[PDB]
């Protein structure tokens, strides 16, 4: 499972997710600090500036250092942030 | 990085207009606790209170922001003294309009009190009783002359009538109408409005008068 | 030829005038060759007045007005359509549209 | 430092000093003199977005939290001091001025008085920009 | 029957239509008392004909998608009337009323329309139509039915009944509860 | 910051607007306080009257 | 995509469980049986016919695609 | 409603936001102490009244009883058995939906001993059906005009009495529970239900509650009539043209405009406990003819479905009733007034003499 005794991320939890498969609006990315728990990204707010490209050789399987905006402990939806990130390198 | 709870350290000071205002207690200010570890008497008695007349008089107007230096804080009561009245922006730029002669008068005039005041004014023209001109002007000679009477009566009434009586003239513009009336043989002058009052000198010797201002 | 007769606005009775920037582009244009604009507008505009005037208590005082005199350069008057392309027969017209 | 005598039942006035500008909308209420502010909350305090700090929705978050802490601290009424940029500048407030005053009206802070606080020069000192500027 | 007309094997009565906006877009017993969901074989003759079609009949309509399954309502109404049976043996409730509750918790409240702001993505907090709220309810209900059956021992009726029951009371195991909330997420979101 | 859900019925459609003319301008009077009348937009096609479940009156949905 | 197999053997361990999971059973389709057990879904049908023959469960649907059973009359 | 006499001791104000914040959870249902009267079956073929085939409103020559607590003998018969607060359905609906009223209502709380006889004075402007109270603009025409607040309220009360007996199977046998109607073919086909509520703060509540109809599903009905007089002037939507894809929205376009009246119609069904709470779209024949009326649609709802829709909380509605009783049971004896201000949204307890 995970070595965290806690099950879920918290509010503004900077988490390391796993980019499994890219989906319609974004990608259902799964945490690995907490076990395998799915989170989501864009449409709303992950990017900050506009240069209009995403990948050249970046194939699959990435990891995103993202910050939990919303977490659904019952329903199972973890909204993630990088637009807020000035310091969370 | 650093926040505090300074609202365990502020004290409430009843901001007092003088008793020539029918509302004396204007309001209350949580001033940080004046003490040895935290001196705030300069941000207590150096407080200039910029308040409009509506909470000062009880309401002829709700413009005309008086500045109020607090000559003495007397036991959680900011017994203020007058500093400078205004005619604030919405009231001030309403009268400013094209196709009129904008007439102005800046004076720097000592009170009968120890206070040097500045008084800047504004004035405007009318479209008269039968006037078919779109605008309202005259010769520049009349423009200069109206300003001379406007400075004259303004220096006169503030040299007389010590500071609180300057406060007790100029809310319906006691200087105002006589500049219109004396010029009415030349130009009846639909506007005279003194707008920028700036206290140029402020000695504290009128603490008994501050008790005569208040109470 | 003169594509405009007054060339934005005339400078007759004046040999030379003072210039002005654009209020939204800071571009140097003369005073009587630019597009001026007065704005008399509430400070309490109709988005807030349905909630301000209800919470405006001890307030029998009327709604205040903001007084702004705008001055555009011609380049940012046209693309923003402060002024815009009219016909040359309409270009004779010295008429501002009403407010 | 709670309210003066009560935190509700009286209108002890605070003054708004709302510096509504572009790319932030400061809602920043002081004592009646001005020297002693309470609630240092910017429009981008709530949403540090660096393009939405003057936006209406973030200012509704900003003004109501100020409006919360005002009626928390016995200030139950506000003289509206809605400021533009002021000075020899653009002197125009941002979009977070209409909704935020509407928001604090919805929050519950009373308004007795409305007055304009924007400073304008007499055409004082020079402006940023050369002759061309951003050419359009 | 001339006193009250019911469903083919259930009752149009004892149906609890319990939303605020969705009155008279959800009706099975009010004017739409039908043993057999089929009006005339067309439902896009008018914009009015949407609210004319009940939700029990549009379900037989909005299922037959996916071109090999298009043009087959007789397979559908079979599987649809199969799916009501699979509701009641899991619930005990009126499976129409389960379906009627399934439109309720699957209908959104506020959604978002696209808008532009400084090149950045913002979306306007807007309501949708209670016509659309039904149409966003049914289409998300019709999506999880054929999909979950498509590589499973369960037929569409077993997946659709699980789709209705978990949307009759939002369990986030039906597709319609899970996708409504993402639509409603953007309204309180951007700008 | 936070406010409860307001049921404002449609009084009048104010138009179908947007880029494509599909964002339905609607006068949703508040339905609970008859003096409050707010104006919002609808994504979908609305014929009037129907009670729109406004989760907010903030973030004022206006012309586009 | 998907690769699943149930036990495609007639399984006593599933069927004795099926005889003993039967009060949890009220919606009894063979696919439910093939998922509550590891019986095939084909062989779920014949096992439920045996469980029908016990009279514990009762047919409520019989379609050529799939039958549905139901344990005793109302519950 | 009435002149505030100088011998009326004003007791305690109850503002409507004050009554909006009260709550009383865990209130027991009405235990039927006595069910007296006679209700006819419902003509289920009256569902064949719709947007292109209407039905003219039929005046039904029957005796209608809206009899107050101190004049209802069987409330006074059950005054000895159970209860300390005695009321009717029209009185408690006016009490529970007090906060939605704009026009004035008065209810005598005639405290006699350790009892609160919630009385209405006979022949007042209390049992009428006020029209467009909570609109943006109520009908501002003078009393001589048919478009006045009174002549429409007289019309709506004239409509609903004719309607609720028209929809009954008027010449088929009546569903009598235990007793006949204790206030007598001649009577209106109505049946009263006297029920018991413990109000938590220890008030055993007995109240008159009535069913309009029964309907063979047997389903109890409460049936009211919605008026349309001139919807161009009523500032609502015109009914007759579409009424169908909106259909609940044309219903919704009267809810804000008539907030107090229809929510009182909800409480009277909830006080009685009907099985289907029905309402009738009844419009005029022509818009300036306030006597000829036509039923447009007899629309059926459940009472819990209709209470779901419009605007209602019961913990508030019991909490308002917990508030008013605990004031009145603790004040003076004799007749009272809980009186609505005609122009202000609040109600006040008066202490009047028994001569009024």
């Amino acid at each position: 499972c995970r070595f965290y005794q806690h099950k879920f991320p918290e509010v503004e939890d900077v988490v390391m997710v796993n980019v499994r498969s890219i989906a319609e609006m974004g990608a259902y990315v799964s945490l690995l600090e907490y076990n395998n728990i799915e989170g989501m990204i864009l449409l709303s707010e992950l990017s900050r500036r506009r240069i209009r490209s995403i990948n050249k050789l970046i194939r699959i399987g990435r990891n995103e250092c993202v910050v939990v905006i919303r977490v659904d402990k019952e329903k199972g939806y973890i909204d993630l942030s990088k637009r807020r990130v000035s310091p969370e390198e | 990085k650093k926040v505090v709870d300074p609202f365990s350290k502020k004290d409430w000071y009843d901001v007092k207009a003088p008793a020539m205002f029918n509302i004396r207690n204007i309001g209350k200010t949580l001033v940080t606790r004046t003490q040895g570890t935290k001196i705030a008497s300069d941000g207590l008695k150096g407080r200039v209170f910029e308040v409009s007349l509506a909470d000062l008089q009880n309401d002829e107007v709700a413009f005309r922001k008086f500045k109020l230096i607090t000559e003495d804080v007397q036991g959680k009561n900011c017994l203020t003294n007058f500093h400078g009245m205004d005619l604030t922006r919405d009231k001030m730029c309403s009268m400013v309009k094209k196709w009129q002669t904008m007439i102005e008068a800046h004076v720097d005039v000592k009170t009968t009190d120890g206070y040097l005041l500045h008084l800047f004014c504004v004035g405007f023209t009318k479209k008269c009783n039968n006037q078919i001109r779109k605008t309202s002007y005259a010769q520049h000679q009349q423009v200069r002359q109206i300003r001379k009477k406007m400075m004259e009566i303004m220096t006169r009434e503030v040299q007389t009538n010590d500071l609180k009586e300057v406060v007790n003239k100029l809310i319906p513009d006691s200087i105002g109408k006589d500049i219109e009336k004396a010029c009415q043989s030349i130009y009846p002058l639909h506007d005279v409005f003194v707008r920028k009052v700036k206290m140029l000198k402020k000695p504290k010797f009128e603490l008994g008068k501050l008790m005569e201002l208040h109470g | 030829t003169k594509k405009r007769r007054n060339n934005g606005r005339a400078k007759k009775g004046r040999g030379h005038v003072q210039p002005i920037r654009c209020t939204n582009c800071a571009c140097c244009v003369p005073k009587d060759k630019a597009i001026k604009k007065f704005v008399i507008r509430n400070i309490v505009e109709a988005a807030a007045v349905r909630d301000i005037s209800e919470v405006s208590v001890f307030d029998a005082y009327v709604l205040p007005k903001l007084y702004v005199k705008l001055h555009y350069c011609v380049s940012c008057a046209i693309h923003s359509k402060v002024v815009r392309n009219r016909s040359r027969e309409a270009r004779k017209d010295r008429t501002p549209p009403p407010r | 430092s709670l309210g003066p005598q009560v935190a509700e039942g009286e209108n002890v006035f605070g003054v708004c000093h709302i510096f509504a500008s572009f790319n932030d909308t400061f809602v920043h209420v002081t004592d009646l003199s001005g020297k002693e502010t309470i609630c240092r909350v910017t429009g981008g305090m709530k949403v540090k977005a660096d393009r939405d700090e003057s936006s209406p929705y973030a200012a509704m978050l900003a003004a109501q939290d100020v409006a919360q802490r005002c009626k928390e601290l016995g200030i139950t009424a506000l003289h509206i001091k809605l400021r533009a940029t002021g000075g020899n500048r653009t002197k125009t407030p941002g979009p977070g001025a209409q909704s935020a005053l509407r928001a604090l009206a919805r929050s519950g802070m009373k308004i007795g008085r409305i007055e304009d606080v924007t400073p304008i020069p007499s055409d004082s000192t020079r402006r940023k920009g050369g002759r061309r500027g951003r050419r359009l | 029957t001339p006193d009250i007309k019911l469903f083919g094997k259930w009752s149009t009565d004892d149906v609890q239509i319990n939303d605020i906006s969705l009155q008279d877009y959800i009706a099975v017993k009010e004017k739409y008392a039908k043993y057999l969901p089929h009006s005339a074989g067309r439902y896009a003759a008018k914009r009015f004909r949407k609210a004319q079609c009940p939700i029990v009949e549009r379900l037989t309509n909005s299922m037959m998608m996916h071109g090999r399954n298009n043009g087959k309502k007789l397979m559908t109404v079979r599987i649809v009337k199969h799916a009501f049976e699979i509701i009641h043996l899991l619930t005990g409730e009126n499976p129409l009323q389960v379906l009627v509750n399934a439109i309720i918790n699957s209908g959104p409240r506020e959604d978002s329309t696209r808008i532009g702001r400084a090149g950045t993505v913002r979306r306007q907090a807007v309501d949708v139509s209670p016509l659309r709220r039904v149409n966003q309810a049914i289409w998300l209900l019709c999506t999880g039915a054929r999909e979950a059956a498509f590589r499973n021992i369960k037929t569409i009726a077993e997946c659709l009944a699980d789709e209705l029951i978990n949307a009759a009371k939002g369990s986030s195991n039906s597709y319609a509860i899970k996708k409504k909330d993402e639509l409603e997420r953007v309204a309180k979101s951007n700008r | 910051r936070v406010q409860p859900i307001k049921l404002a019925r449609v009084t009048k459609v104010l138009g179908r607007t947007g880029s494509q003319g599909q964002c339905t301008q609607v006068r949703v009077e508040f339905m609970d306080d008859t003096s409050r009348s707010i104006i919002r937009n609808v994504k979908g096609p609305v014929r009037e009257g129907d009670v729109l479940t406004l989760l907010e009156s903030e973030r004022e949905a206006r012309r586009l | 995509r998907d690769k699943l197999n149930n036990l495609v053997l007639f399984d006593k361990a599933t069927y004795d469980k099926l005889c003993k999971e039967v009060p949890n059973y009220k919606l009894i389709t063979p696919a439910v049986v093939s998922e509550r057990l590891k019986i095939r879904g084909s062989l779920a049908r014949a096992a439920l016919q045996e469980l029908l023959s016990k009279g514990l469960i009762k047919l409520v649907s019989k379609h050529r695609a799939q039958v549905i059973y139901t344990r005793n009359t109302k519950g | 409603s009435v002149t505030v006499r100088p011998d009326w001791v004003t007791i305690e104000e109850m503002d409507f936001p004050r009554l909006s914040k009260l709550t009383l959870p865990g209130v027991k249902e009405g235990e039927d102490v006595l069910c007296c009267g006679a209700v006819e079956y419902y003509d289920k073929s009256y569902d064949r009244v719709n947007v292109k085939n209407e039905k003219p409103l039929q005046r039904i020559d029957r005796i209608f009883h809206t009899v107050t607590t101190t004049d209802d003998p069987v409330i006074r018969k059950l005054s000895k058995t159970e209860g300390n607060v005695y009321a009717t359905d029209a009185i408690l609906a006016t009490i529970m939906c007090c906060t939605r009223s704009n026009y004035s209502w008065d209810i005598v709380i005639e405290k006699i001993g350790n009892k609160l006889f919630f009385d209405k004075r006979d022949n007042t402007e209390f049992d009428l059906l006020t029209v467009n109270e909570t609109s943006v603009e109520p009908p501002q025409d003078d009393g001589n005009s048919l478009n006045s607040p009174r002549n429409l309220a007289l019309e709506a009360t004239f409509i609903n009495h004719n309607f609720s007996q028209q929809v009954l199977k008027s010449n088929e046998p009546r569903y009598k529970f235990d007793e006949p109607n204790p206030f007598i073919g001649e009577v209106a086909s109505v049946a009263y239900r006297y029920r018991k509520w413990d109000l938590n703060n220890g008030i055993t509540l007995i109240a008159r509650c009535e069913h309009d109809a029964v309907m063979q599903g047997t389903q109890f009905l409460t049936i009211k009539a919605l008026n349309e007089w001139d919807s161009k002037l009523a500032n609502g939507v015109e009914w007759r043209r579409k009424l169908d894809t909106q259909r609940g929205a044309v219903l919704a376009n009267e809810l804000r405009n008539n907030a107090c009246k229809l929510a009182k119609w909800t409480v009277q069904a909830l006080l009685a406990g009907s099985d289907q709470l029905k309402f009738g779209y009844v419009s005029r024949a022509s818009v300036r003819d306030s006597s000829k009326h036509v039923i447009l649609e007899t629309q059926q709802y459940k009472p819990n479905e209709f209470a779901t829709q419009i605007n209602l909380n019961m913990d508030n509605a019991w909490g308002i009733l917990r508030c008013i009783i605990d004031i009145c049971m603790n004040q003076k004896d004799g007749k009272y007034l809980i009186m609505k201000d005609p122009n202000k949204p609040m109600i006040r307890l008066y202490d009047i003499p028994d001569n009024t």
